[PDB]
C-alpha cells in the first residue's frame, strides 16, 4: 500500500476539501470522531483505504490532508465543524492576512515567509508514509493564495520530493461567482509557473459547475455548498481508484500513463453524468448506454467546450454502480457510430475502463440524489483549449493597458514576469493546434 | 480580526464622523452607552472590526477625534452618542485653523500632529490585524483638509503598508463657508493623489442637489448633508461590518476597485432616495434603476460623460438574488458604451442580508468613474480664477508658504485631468 | 434593447441585415471588440468559436456554423461525400471526384487514373481549387496533372459534365444557385427564389480552351464575354422565366423537372452533417446563410457543383431575403415588439 | 473493437478496448528568485521614505 498526501490550498481548495473529506468518510464508513467501524485492524493496516487516511492506536482514521490559507477564517470553520476531530491541530494551516487576490503577493511578500512551515508539516506526513505515491493539490486560480502560493509549493515539492508525482484539482475562474476582475492575471501567472511542475491537472470551471447546479439541481442561485458538494462528487470518481481495490488508475503515475502522453498538455477534460434533483418526485433511473452517450454532452463537462472540434489523445471511463463490462462496449459501439471521435494519428482509438460495483455515496440532505449507476469520463482533448483561449484574450484585454500591475509589482514582481507567463501560455496554445488541427 | 481605525479631522470631519458611529453603532444594536441589545448574531459577527472590546462586554468605537478647536468636538461629546467615544481619543487645540491649509498643514496643525500620531498608535498596537485607516474630513476648510492630510503623510511612514481610505467632502461656491475653498481644496487633492488607495468623492453640491431636488428640502442645514453622508458610509462599509460572501477587506477592495495607483476617487451613492409615498415598497428593478441613476450619487458628476472603470453594488435586505443578478446585468447589456471594454467583468455584486434600519432593502453604488474628471476640473477652474491675480494668497504665504507650491499642486491636478482624459478614450 | 456586433467589413448580405437591425429601432450595433452582444455577424476566416457563449445573462447568436466548412471546402466536400455512408462514394447527384495533392507535398492520385484510363478506353474532366478567383479544362490526363503540380494548394479533378441542358436560343450553358437558411433549430429554410447565372456565349464541346462558355460565373461572363448581358440582365435568369422557358420548350416545371432535386440535395447534405454541427445542445446558437451551385445537363437531372459558405445575393434580392433572415434566423431567437419567403424542408432530427 | 486485461476484484472490474490500433529550479535558485522580490520590495519602500523625508 502507497499513500497519497492530499494539499488544499487558499478558500477554494480549503472548502472544497471539506465536501471531499465529508464523502471519502461516508464512503469508507467513517464517522466525524475518526472510527471505522468496519475496519477490522486496529491502529494500523495497509487497505486501500488506508492510501488516504492513517490509523492511530485509538482506533482513529486520520485523513493524510494538509490544510493551507494566508487567512484563517476558513480554517477555522474546519477546527469547529463537524470533522473537526478528524484532524489534528497541525495539519491546518493559516495565516493572519490573505493575498488579497494577488498572485505576486501569495508567491513572493507572504508565500516566501511561510513556505518552509508548510513543508515541515508536508514532511510530518510523509515521514507516516512507507512508500509515498505523490501529492493532490486542490486550489483556485483566481485567489492570490489559490494561484500565488500554490506554484511556490509546487516548485519547493518538486525539489524535496523529485520523484514523486502531483496532480491538481484547480477551479477555473467564473465570473458568475467571483468579484475579482483580476483573476486572468493570476490564472495565467500560475499556470506558467505550475506547469512544469503538475503530473495532470484536472480544471473545473466554476461556470460548469453553476449550470449544472441550475438546470440538473433547480438550485436558483448556488452556494458553495452545492457547488463543492458537486465537485467532491466527481473528484470521487477519480480519486476512487486510488482508495478501493481495483486495477486502473491504483497508483497517480498511471494517470499521467493512460491520459497524458505530451507532459504539456496536462489537462484532461472530466464529464459526469447522472445529476439528478433530489427534490424530484422520483427519477426514471438511466441505464450504462444512456448515461455513457451524456458523457459527450457538453452539458455535463467541467469546463464547457466542444470536444466534436478536438482531437483525443487517451479516454478513461470511470463507473461506479450495477455495470458490467458487457454493457459499457454496448454503448461504446454505438457511440463510434453516432459520434465523431476523432483522435490523434499517433495514440490508438482506444480507451480504458474501470468498473467499481459500489455506486456513488450521496450526501445526507444533500442536493444530489441517490443513483444506481454513473460515469465519470476523463479524456485528453484539444477542445479543452478553447478555455485556454478564453482566459488569454481577458487577459490580453487587461494587460494591453497595464491594469492592475502596479499591484503586483509593489509585491516585488517584476513587469516582464508578466509578457513571459503570457508567452507560454501562447506556447501551450500552439501545442494544442499543432495536435488537434489538420 | 482584521480592524480598522477611525480617524475624524475638523468641523465637518467630526460632524460627519458623529453621524456615522450614530449609524452603524445603531445597525450593531450599540446604545449610546456602548452596551450591545440587539437581536442578531449578524450584528456582532464582525463586531470588531470598527469597535474595541472592554471590560463588561462594553463596545467601544476604534475612532480618533482630532481638531483645531474645542467647538466641534465638544459638541459630540454632548452629542447622541457622544458618550460612547473613548475620552482619551479625543485630541484638540485652541487656535483652530481660520480654514487655511498652511495652518493645519505648516504651523497649527504640525504642533498637534504628534499626540494624534500617539494616539493612533496606541489603537494600532491592540489590534490583532489592522488592515488599514479610514479618515473622514473635508478638503475645503483648514483642519480636515491641511491637517488631516498632514496625518495622512505621517500615518503612511509610519505604516506604509496598510491601506489608507478617506472620504473626503469636496467645497462647492453653492455649499461655500469661504472663497477660499478651491484654494485648500486644490493642495489636499495633490495629497490623496499620492498617500490614499481609496477616496470616496463627496460633492456638498450634491448632497444639497439631492436635498433641494430628489427629497424636497428648501435649502438644508448642514445636517441635512450628513444624514446622506452617513447612509452613504454606512452603505460602502456594510461588506465590511458584516459576514459577506465575499472577505471584504480594504485591499482586496482596492485590488479590485484601482487599476491605476492615481485613479482611485470613486463615486459613491444609494437607494432609494424617498421624500415624506414614502411607505411603498421598492422593487429590485427600481433600487438598481435608481441607484445608477445621476441623481441617487454623491460626487455630483455625470456618468454619462465619462466611462467605468470598476463598479461596485451592495444590495441590503432579503431580496431574491436571481432577479438581482437579473436586473445588474439589464444595466450593463443595456449601456455597456458607458463601461471599459478592456476590463472583462469590471462590475461586481454583493448582497447583505441586513437592511438599513426602517428599510426593507437598499442598493449602495461606488463607481470608479472616469466621469470623476469632471470635478476636478471644477476646483481647477475656481482654482485659477483666483490664483491668476493672487487673491487671497497672503493669508498662505504669511504662514511660511509660496507661490511655487501653489503653482505645483495646480499643474499636478491637471495632469490627474488628463490621466482620466486618456483613459476615457 | 438587443446588441450586435460586426467583424466582416465585406458582407454584402449581412450589410442589409446590419442595416436593417437598425431600422427596427430596437437593435443596438456596438464595437467589433465589446464582448456583450447578442448577435455576432462574425468573420469569415478564424471565427472565434470558443469565446462565445460565457458572458453571464446573454443567449448569443452568431452566422456561422462552427464545422460547416467540411462541406464549404473543394477537397472537403469530396472527402465529405466519399467517407459519409449518407452520401455513399455511390451518390448520384455529385460528379465522379478525387482528391489530388501536388507532388511538391489521402491522395487519390493513381484512383483517378484508374477511372480514367477505363473511360479512355466522353472522358473531359475538370480541376480547380479553393484558391481560384484558376481552372483547367482539358480531355488528356497529362495535363489536368501537370496544371496542380505547377501549383501548391490542394486541388480536385471530377468529370465535366460534356453534355449541359442548353438554353434556347443561344445554346448556352449556365447554372443555378440557390440559397439556403438554416437556424438555431436546425430547421432548413430554402429561399423560393433562385438565380440562373447563364453563359451569353454559345456552348462548344470541341474546344476547352477558351473558358467563356463553358464557365457561367458572373465575374468571367462579365469579363471575358463580349455578349454579356444580350438575352437577360447580366446574364441572370430568375425562376419565373426559366419556369416559363422550362414550359414552352420542355413541357414541363420547374419544380417536378429540377427544383424536387435540388430539396433533396440540400436536404442529404445538410442532414448528414447535423451531429457534427448542431447547437441545440450547446452553450450558444448558431445559424448560417448557404449558396448551393447545381447543374443541369440534356437528361433534366440535377448535379452538385460546390457550396459556398459566404455567398452573395443576387441584386433585385437583397432586400427580400435580408429580411426572411431577421424574420426566422434573428427575431426568431430576439423577438421584436406572410406568407413566408421560404420553403421549409421538413426532416428527421 | 477487442478486450483485453480484464481485471476481476470483490469490488470491481477493469479491462482496456482498442477500437483502432494508431498510425527544474533547485532550492538556491528558488531562494534567490524569492529574495529578489524581497529586495525590490525594499527598494521601492526606500524611495517612498526618502520621498517622505524630503
Ligand atoms: N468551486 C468553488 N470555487 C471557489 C470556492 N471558493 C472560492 N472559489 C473561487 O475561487 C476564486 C477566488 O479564489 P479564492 O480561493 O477565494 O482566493 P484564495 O485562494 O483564498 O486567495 P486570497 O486572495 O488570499 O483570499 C473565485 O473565482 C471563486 O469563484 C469554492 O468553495 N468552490
Ligand atoms: N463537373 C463540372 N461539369 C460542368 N461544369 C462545371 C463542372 N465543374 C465546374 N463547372 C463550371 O464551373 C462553374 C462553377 O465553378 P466553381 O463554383 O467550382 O468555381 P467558384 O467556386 O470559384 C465560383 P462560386 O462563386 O459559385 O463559388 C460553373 O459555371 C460550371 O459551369
Ligand atoms: N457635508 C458637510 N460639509 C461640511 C460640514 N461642515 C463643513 N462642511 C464643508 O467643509 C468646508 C469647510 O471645512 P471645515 O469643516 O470648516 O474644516 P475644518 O477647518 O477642519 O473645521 C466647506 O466647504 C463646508 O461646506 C458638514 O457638517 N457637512
Ligand atoms: C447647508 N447649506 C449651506 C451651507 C453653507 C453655505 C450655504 C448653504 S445654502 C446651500 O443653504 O446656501
Ligand atoms: C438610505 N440608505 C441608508 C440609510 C441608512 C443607512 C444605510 C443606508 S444604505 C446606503 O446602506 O442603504
Ligand atoms: C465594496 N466592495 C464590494 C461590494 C460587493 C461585492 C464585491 C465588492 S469588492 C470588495 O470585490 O470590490
Ligand atoms: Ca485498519
Ligand atoms: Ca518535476
Ligand atoms: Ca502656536
Ligand atoms: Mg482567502
Ligand atoms: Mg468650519
Ligand atoms: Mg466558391
Amino acid at each position: 500500500m502507497r499513500e497519497c498526501i492530499s494539499i488544499h490550498v487558499g478558500q477554494a481548495g480549503v472548502q472544497i476539501g471539506n465536501a471531499c473529506w465529508e464523502l471519502y468518510c461516508l464512503e469508507h464508513g467513517i464517522q466525524p470522531d475518526g472510527q471505522m467501524p468496519s475496519d477490522k485492524t486496529i491502529g494500523g493496516g495497509d487497505d486501500s483505504f488506508n492510501t488516504f487516511f492513517s490509523e492511530t492506536g485509538a482506533g482513529k482514521h486520520v485523513p493524510r490532508a494538509v490544510f493551507v490559507d494566508l487567512e484563517p477564517t476558513v480554517i477555522d470553520e474546519v477546527r469547529t465543524g463537524t470533522y473537526r476531530q478528524l484532524f489534528h491541530p497541525e495539519q491546518l494551516i493559516t495565516g493572519k492576512e490573505d493575498a488579497a487576490n494577488n498572485y505576486a503577493r501569495g508567491h513572493y511578500t507572504i508565500g516566501k515567509e511561510i513556505i518552509d512551515l508548510v513543508l515541515d508539516r508536508i514532511r510530518k506526513l510523509a515521514d507516516q508514509c512507507t512508500g509515498l505515491q505523490g501529492f493532490l493539490v486542490f486550489h483556485s486560480f483566481g485567489g492570490g493564495t489559490g494561484s500565488g502560493f500554490t506554484s511556490l509549493l509546487m516548485e519547493r515539492l518538486s525539489v524535496d520530493y523529485g520523484k514523486k508525482s502531483k496532480l491538481e484539482f484547480s477551479i477555473y475562474p467564473a465570473p458568475q461567482v467571483s468579484t475579482a476582475v483580476v483573476e486572468p492575471y493570476n490564472s495565467i501567472l500560475t499556470t506558467h509557473t505550475t506547469l512544469e511542475h503538475s503530473d495532470c491537472a484536472f480544471m473545473v470551471d466554476n461556470e460548469a459547475i453553476y449550470d449544472i447546479c441550475r438546470r440538473n439541481l433547480d438550485i436558483e442561485r448556488p452556494t458553495y455548498t452545492n457547488l463543492n458538494r458537486l465537485i467532491s462528487q466527481i473528484v470521487s470518481s477519480i480519486t476512487a481508484s486510488l482508495r478501493f481495490d481495483g486495477a486502473l488508475n491504483v497508483d497517480l503515475t498511471e494517470f499521467q500513463t493512460n491520459l497524458v502522453p505530451y507532459p504539456r498538455i496536462h489537462f484532461p477534460l472530466a464529464t459526469y453524468a447522472p445529476v439528478i434533483s433530489a427534490e424530484k418526485a422520483y427519477h426514471e433511473q438511466l441505464s450504462v448506454a444512456e448515461i455513457t452517450n451524456a458523457c459527450f454532452e457538453p452539458a455535463n463537462q467541467m469546463v464547457k467546450c466542444d470536444p466534436r472540434h478536438g482531437k483525443y489523445m487517451a479516454c478513461c471511463l470511470l463507473y461506479r454502480g450495477d455495470v458490467v463490462p458487457k454493457d459499457v462496449n454496448a454503448a461504446i459501439a454505438t457511440i463510434k457510430t453516432k459520434r465523431s471521435i476523432q483522435f490523434v494519428d499517433w495514440c490508438p482509438t482506444g480507451f480504458k475502463v474501470g468498473i467499481n460495483y459500489q455506486p456513488p455515496t450521496v450526501v445526507p440532505g444533500g442536493d444530489l440524489a441517490k443513483v444506481q449507476r454513473a460515469v465519470c469520463m476523463l479524456s485528453n482533448t484539444t477542445a479543452i483549449a478553447e478555455a485556454w483561449a478564453r482566459l488569454d484574450h481577458k487577459f490580453d484585454l487587461m494587460y494591453a493597458k497595464r491594469a492592475f500591475v502596479h499591484w503586483y509589482v509593489g509585491e516585488g514582481m517584476e513587469e516582464g514576469e508578466f509578457s513571459e507567463a503570457r508567452e507560454d501560455m501562447a506556447a501551450l496554445e500552439k501545442d494544442y493546434e499543432e495536435v488537434g488541427v489538420d | 480580526m482584521r480592524e480598522i481605525v477611525h480617524i475624524q479631522a475638523g468641523q465637518c470631519g467630526n460632524q460627519i464622523g458623529a453621524k456615522f458611529w450614530e449609524v452603524i453603532s445603531d445597525e450593531h444594536g450599540i446604545d449610546p452607552t456602548g452596551s450591545y441589545h440587539g437581536d442578531s448574531d449578524l450584528q456582532l459577527e464582525r463586531i470588531n472590526v470598527y469597535y474595541n472590546e472592554a471590560t463588561g462586554n462594553k463596545y467601544v468605537p476604534r475612532a480618533i477625534l482630532v481638531d483645531l478647536e474645542p467647538g466641534t468636538m465638544d459638541s459630540v461629546r454632548s452629542g447622541p452618542f457622544g458618550q460612547i467615544f473613548r475620552p482619551d481619543n479625543f485630541v484638540f487645540g485652541q487656535s483652530g485653523a481660520g480654514n487655511n491649509w498652511a495652518k493645519g498643514h505648516y504651523t497649527e496643525g504640525a504642533e498637534l500632529v504628534d499626540s494624534v500620531l500617539d494616539v493612533v498608535r496606541k489603537e494600532s498596537e491592540s489590534c490583532d490585524c489592522l488592515q488599514g485607516f479610514q479618515l473622514t474630513h473635508s478638503l475645503g476648510g483648514g483642519t480636515g483638509s491641511g491637517m488631516g492630510t498632514l496625518l495622512i503623510s505621517k500615518i503612511r511612514e509610519e505604516y506604509p503598508d496598510r491601506i489608507m481610505n478617506t472620504f473626503s467632502v469636496m467645497p462647492s461656491p453653492k455649499v461655500s463657508d469661504t472663497v477660499v475653498e478651491p484654494y485648500n481644496a486644490t493642495l489636499s487633492v495633490h495629497q490623496l493623489v499620492e498617500n490614499t488607495d481609496e477616496t470616496y468623492c463627496i460633492d456638498n453640491e450634491a448632497l444639497y442637489d439631492i436635498c433641494f431636488r430628489t427629497l424636497k428640502l428648501t435649502t438644508p442645514t448642514y445636517g441635512d448633508l450628513n444624514h446622506l453622508v452617513s447612509a452613504t458610509m454606512s452603505g460602502v462599509t456594510t461588506c465590511l461590518r458584516f459576514p459577506g460572501q465575499l472577505n471584504a477587506d480594504l485591499r482586496k477592495l482596492a485590488v479590485n476597485m484601482v487599476p491605476f495607483p492615481r485613479l482611485h476617487f470613486f463615486m459613491p451613492g444609494f437607494a432609494p432616495l424617498t421624500s415624506r409615498q414614502q411607505y411603498r415598497a421598492l422593487t429590485v428593478p427600481e433600487l438598481t434603476q435608481q441607484m445608477f441613476d445621476s441623481k441617487n450619487m454623491m460626487a455630483a458628476c455625470d456618468p454619462r460623460h465619462g466611462r467605468y472603470l470598476t463598479v461596485a453594488a451592495i444590495f441590503r435586505g432579503r431580496m431574491s438574488m436571481k432577479e438581482v443578478d437579473e436586473q445588474m446585468l439589464n444595466v450593463q447589456n443595456k449601456n455597456s458604451s458607458y463601461f471599459v471594454e478592456w476590463i472583462p467583468n469590471n462590475v461586481k455584486t454583493a448582497v447583505c442580508d441586513i437592511p438599513p434600519r426602517g428599510l426593507k432593502m437598499s442598493a449602495t453604488f461606488i463607481g470608479n468613474s472616469t466621469a470623476i474628471q469632471e470635478l476636478f476640473k471644477r476646483i481647477s477652474e475656481q482654482f485659477t480664477a483666483m490664483f491668476r491675480r493672487k487673491a487671497f494668497l497672503h493669508w498662505y504665504t504669511g504662514e511660511g508658504m509660496d507661490e511655487m507650491e501653489f503653482t505645483e499642486a495646480e499643474s499636478n491636478m491637471n495632469d490627474l485631468v488628463s490621466e482620466y482624459q486618456q483613459y476615457q478614450d | 434593447m438587443y446588441t450586435f456586433v460586426v467583424r466582416d467589413e465585406n458582407s454584402s448580405v449581412y450589410a442589409e441585415v446590419s442595416r436593417l437591425l437598425l431600422a427596427t429601432g430596437q437593435w443596438k450595433r456596438l464595437r467589433k471588440d465589446n464582448p456583450r452582444f447578442n448577435l455576432m455577424l462574425g468573420e469569415r476566416n478564424r471565427l472565434p468559436f470558443g469565446r462565445l457563449g460565457h458572458e453571464p445573462g446573454l443567449v448569443q447568436l452568431v452566422n456561422y456554423y462552427r464545422g460547416a466548412d467540411k462541406l464549404c471546402r473543394k477537397a472537403s466536400l469530396v472527402k465529405l461525400i466519399k467517407t459519409s455512408p449518407e452520401l455513399s462514394e455511390s451518390c448520384t447527384w455529385f460528379p465522379e471526384s478525387y482528391v489530388i495533392y501536388p507532388t511538391n507535398l489521402t491522395d487519390e492520385r493513381e484512383v483517378f487514373l484508374a477511372a480514367y484510363n477505363r473511360r479512355r478506353e466522353g472522358n473531359v474532366w475538370i480541376a480547380k481549387s479553393s484558391a481560384g478567383a484558376g481552372i483547367l479544362i482539358s480531355s488528356e490526363a497529362s495535363e489536368l496533372l501537370d496544371f496542380i503540380d505547377e501549383q501548391g494548394q490542394v486541388h480536385v479533378i471530377q468529370k465535366y459534365l460534356e453534355k449541359p441542358l442548353l438554353l434556347e436560343p443561344g445554346h448556352r450553358k449556365f447554372d443555378i444557385r440557390s440559397w439556403v437558411l438554416v437556424d438555431h433549430l436546425y430547421n432548413i429554410y430554402l429561399y423560393r427564389e433562385g438565380v440562373l447565372r447563364t453563359s451569353s456565349e454559345p456552348y462548344n464541346s470541341a474546344n476547352f480552351q477558351d473558358k467563356t462558355c463553358h464557365l457561367t460565373n458572373h465575374c468571367i461572363q462579365k469579363e471575358y464575354s463580349k455578349n454579356y448581358g444580350r438575352y437577360e440582365e447580366g446574364n441572370e435568369m430568375f425562376f419565373e422565366e426559366f419556369n416559363q422557358y422550362l414550359m414552352d420548350a420542355l413541357n414541363t416545371t420547374l419544380e417536378n423537372s429540377i427544383l424536387l432535386q435540388i430539396k433533396h440535395i440540400i436536404r442529404s447534405c445538410l442532414m448528414c452533417i447535423e451531429p457534427a454541427i448542431s447547437t441545440k445542445h450547446l452553450h450558444y446558437q448558431s445559424f448560417q446563410l448557404f449558396g448551393f451551385d447545381f447543374m443541369v445537363d440534356e437528361e433534366l437531372k440535377v448535379w452538385l457543383i460546390e457550396v459556398n459558405g459566404a455567398p452573395a445575393c443576387a441584386q433585385k434580392l437583397y432586400a427580400e431575403l435580408c429580411q426572411g433572415i431577421v424574420d426566422v434566423a434573428i427575431s426568431s431567437v430576439f423577438p421584436l415588439a406572410p406568407t413566408s419567403i421560404f420553403i421549409k424542408l421538413h426532416h428527421h432530427h | 473493437m477487442e478486450v483485453i486485461e480484464l481485471n476481476k476484484c470483490t469490488s470491481g472490474q477493469s479491462f482496456e478496448v482498442i477500437l483502432k490500433p494508431p498510425s527544474d529550479p533547485s532550492l538556491e535558485e528558488i531562494q534567490k528568485k524569492l529574495e529578489a522580490a524581497e529586495e525590490r520590495r525594499k527598494y521601492q519602500e526606500a524611495e517612498l521614505l526618502k520621498h517622505l523625508a524630503e
